[PDB]
């Protein structure tokens, strides 16, 4: 939902983590020209869990949608944006000609048009130096053999589909080695009180009559054991009141 | 804002070089392609030409587009115009706003069309229309040159006071013109009277018909 | 081939909400030309730029009428619609649906038109359709006459588009009374008055009412 | 899929050890095909088998070739090795690198191949070549000239491996000084001559020289 999104070569990156990760409410915007994952289904997207997320967020030229992507080779994929060979994630892309365009053209938005060496994954590279083509030097301005680093894109309403401005949001869900911790929405059916059912409260899995008791637990705890290592008793995560386990019949 | 202006009619013998100019008022004309589209009368209109040189097929090579930046101007160029081009041409450009904006229109007119005599045909009534306390006549023109080409009704005596309808000649599929006219009155007065007419005026002839309702 | 079907009421009341759907034959609106506008055009006057509409939801609207002109589609029926609020009788055109190609540098090529349709912005003395027959060398001439029907789109057929040699149509006209008129006619034999009965199928599509008649 | 992609220097001097190196994307040589064979050809002629090696050691040479090519195997680094001692100029060949599926009945089935690499047998040693760009109806051309090198393999990119449409390459010719002269083009509407500057690219691997010029 953000206002403005930054070049290509200047791609701005957000971290998500600790919150609910409810990827359902990306499907409220437009249509997506391009929802290919790798690795993870968005089927169940919300089922898995991850450490990080990274947000890569920036604008290209139509076409240039097939360059992003794991293994891919291209002028954005080597001297702009470079996904790993191993990248596990989805790649989201929707069309903005109606937001990042103008009629006298919405120069606004750049890209480098090459650089001596390609970018590693996840790279970032923002600078000025005129490129030196040949082997005189390049100070001051751009003379006959040399270049400026970055080029405008013209963006105008009137270019074709393959032209248009796309914006281009590349999630990752790599975890490196901490534990998971944005996992995302697992709502369920309300308690059920004075009847034997299953319960799974926070992974407690088991059988038996939930009832209310003056057994108040400390702040932190969550659950009880009796002397046979048995739970006795369980906190509700959505109202805190202790709830005695005891087996029906 | 980027309006298109083109001539209302214009006409010229066939095989010869026809152009049709569509001009800019209030942008560049290099900035957007220019289209050109034929619409015949009662038909879709059809891409002639498309990119501002590219023509799609089946479209004949008389048809060619051209481009003037200076005048910022287009001109549709043909080369040996003939009585199957005879349409409407449109010139479709684009604004710098993604605003599409179509022409003002140009009526091509074949005057090398051969001269042929109107098939004027008159319909009296019938019984089932006079069961029902009315009666309409019809009275139809066709395969005429001219289209100036005009109605009139005459009771054998003197012309009826009855409604009288005229319709707007109009092309047929073979580039010649057809038109029609309406007369409605009462039962009662059209079986009172001896014969009723419709009376079509040519270039130097008349032709009428004189359908009698007496059986 | 691609074609295009125009459908809609024929005849709105002033001061309501137009609405017309065109429906899409031959494929699905994601990869093929990625535009479909919509284009009217007055009786005997040029024709008029409204706006096209995008799968993605990008939206285009000719200034003179952005108000008022509201476009969707729907990707599942594979059909796109044109909605006009607050319709006046400066609204009588005939409406055309067609596909705009952006696979070039530029936005171009109105390749393919649907068969357009006719909208009667009037509801003043709205009456149904009535046909009357019209009586008529080697050959002779007849045909069926249609009166008394507001609505001005009408359809004409004869031996249900069978062997329809002969058949000329004319155009219509608008009487004193408030109705129009149309008249279609065959040219047949002499020896066919009296023998092998032929009939006339005339349908008016703002009802759907077909007439059978000899 | 498992390819093969062959690397080393491509300008050897006579009586020298000829050393090019063939390594394997994906599949580790431990059990995919049991075998990898070296293959070359001269310009404009047949191929010429070379030997190919097993992964337990077990290496086999062309019975013309046997005093001279030693074939070696590193499958910590899945790449294996070809060695060419006493190189004469009529060694001059295009080497390549393939596996055999030995793994069925018997010994056949070369199923995939590498790019392959040209590799010259002289004493030349010539830098890199000097580029010279070519500026420029409806549609237009424009190239990049390249000459003075003897070494033949370098790149014709262009705009940065992009826009690929209309490219089109001609073959070298050695020029009476003894150098080499390369020719590139690529068509170009006439309209956007203004802007989007075709950039070439250009990369001379035998000394890793790479120049852009428009
Ligand atoms: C968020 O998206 C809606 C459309 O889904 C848009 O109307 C709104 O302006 C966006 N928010 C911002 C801050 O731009």
């Amino acid at each position: 939902n953000a206002t403005t999104f930054a070049s290509v070569y200047a791609w701005n990156r957000k971290r998500i983590s600790n919150c609910v990760a409810d990827y359902s409410v990306i499907y409220n915007f437009a249509p997506f020209f391009a929802f290919k994952c790798y690795g993870v289904s968005p089927t169940k997207l919300n089922d898995l869990c991850f450490t990080n997320v990274y947000a890569d967020s920036f604008v290209i030229r139509g076409n240039e949608v097939s360059q992003i992507a794991p293994g891919q080779t291209g002028n954005i994929a080597d001297y702009n944006y470079k996904l790993p060979d191993d990248f596990t994630g989805c790649v989201i892309a929707w069309n903005s000609n109606k937001l990042d365009s103008k009629p006298s053209g919405n120069y606004n938005y750049l890209y480098r048009l090459l650089r001596k060496s390609k970018l590693k994954p996840f790279e970032r590279d923002i600078s000025t130096e005129i490129y030196q083509a040949g082997n005189k030097p390049c100070n001051g301005v751009a003379g006959p053999n040399c270049y400026s680093p970055l080029q405008s894109y013209g963006f105008r309403p009137t270019y074709g589909v393959g032209h248009q401005p796309y914006r281009v949001v590349v999630l990752s869900f790599e975890l490196l080695h901490a534990p998971a911790t944005v996992c995302g929405p697992k709502k369920s059916t309300n308690l059920v009180k004075n009847k034997c059912v299953n319960f799974n409260f926070n992974g407690l899995t088991g059988t038996g009559v939930l009832t209310e008791s003056n057994k108040k637990f400390l702040p932190f705890q969550q659950f009880g054991r009796d002397i046979a290592d048995t739970t006795d008793a369980v906190r509700d995560p959505q109202t805190l009141e202790i709830l005695d386990i005891t087996p029906c019949s | 804002e980027f309006m298109l202006t083109q001539p209302h009619s214009v006409s010229e013998s066939p095989e010869m070089t026809v152009t049709i100019s569509c001009t800019g008022s209030s942008g560049s004309i290099a900035d957007n392609y220019v289209q050109w589209y034929q619409q015949r009368p009662g038909s879709a209109p059809t891409t002639v030409i498309y990119e501002n040189y590219q023509r799609p097929s089946g479209v004949p090579n008389r048809f060619s587009g051209s481009i003037d930046s200076s005048s910022n101007s287009a001109s549709l160029t043909i080369s040996g115009l003939k009585t199957e081009d005879e349409a409407d041409y449109y010139c479709q450009s684009y604004d710098n706003s993604n605003v599409a904006v179509f022409g003002g229109g140009t009526q091509l007119t074949v005057l090398g069309q051969p001269k042929a005599a109107p098939s004027v045909t008159l319909f009296p009534p019938s019984s089932e229309e006079l069961q029902a306390n009315k009666a309409t006549l019809v009275c139809l023109i066709s395969d005429f040159y001219p289209g100036a080409v005009t109605v009139a009704w005459k009771a054998d005596s003197s012309p009826v006071k009855a409604g009288v309808e005229t319709t707007t000649p109009s092309k047929q599929s073979n580039n010649k013109y057809a038109a029609s006219s309406y007369l409605s009155l009462t039962p009662e007065q059209w079986k009172s009277h001896r014969s009723y007419s419709c009376q079509v005026t040519h270039e130097g002839s008349t032709v009428e018909k004189t359908v009698a309702p007496t059986e | 081939q691609v074609q295009l079907q125009e459908s809609g009421p024929g005849l709105v009341s002033p001061s309501q909400t137009l609405s017309l759907t065109c429906t899409v034959s031959g494929g699905s609106i994601r990869n093929e030309v990625y535009y479909w506008s919509w284009i009217r055009q007055p009786p005997g006057k040029g024709l008029e730029w409204i706006g096209y509409i995008h799968y993605s939801g990008n939206t285009y609207y000719n200034p003179s009428l952005k108000s008022r002109v509201a476009i969707s589609v729907d990707t599942s029926k594979n059909q796109f619609s044109l909605k006009l609020n607050s319709v006046t009788a400066a609204d009588t055109a005939v409406y055309y649906c067609a596909r705009v190609s952006v696979g070039g540098r530029l936005v171009s090529t109105f390749d393919y038109w649907g068969q357009g349709t006719l909208v009667t912005v009037a509801s003043a003395s709205t009456k149904g359709p009535s046909v009357f027959p019209l009586a008529p060398g080697g050959t002779a001439a007849l045909g069926c006459l249609v009166k008394d029907y507001f609505p001005e789109p009408v359809t004409v057929s004869w031996n249900s588009g069978a062997l329809t040699s002969g058949v000329h149509t004319f155009p219509a006209v608008l009487q004193s009374s408030g109705l129009y008129s149309l008249s279609s006619v065959v040219t047949v034999p002499s020896s066919s008055l009296g023998t092998q009965t032929y009939i006339c199928n005339v349908n008016h599509k703002p009802s759907n009412t077909k007439v059978d008649k000899r």
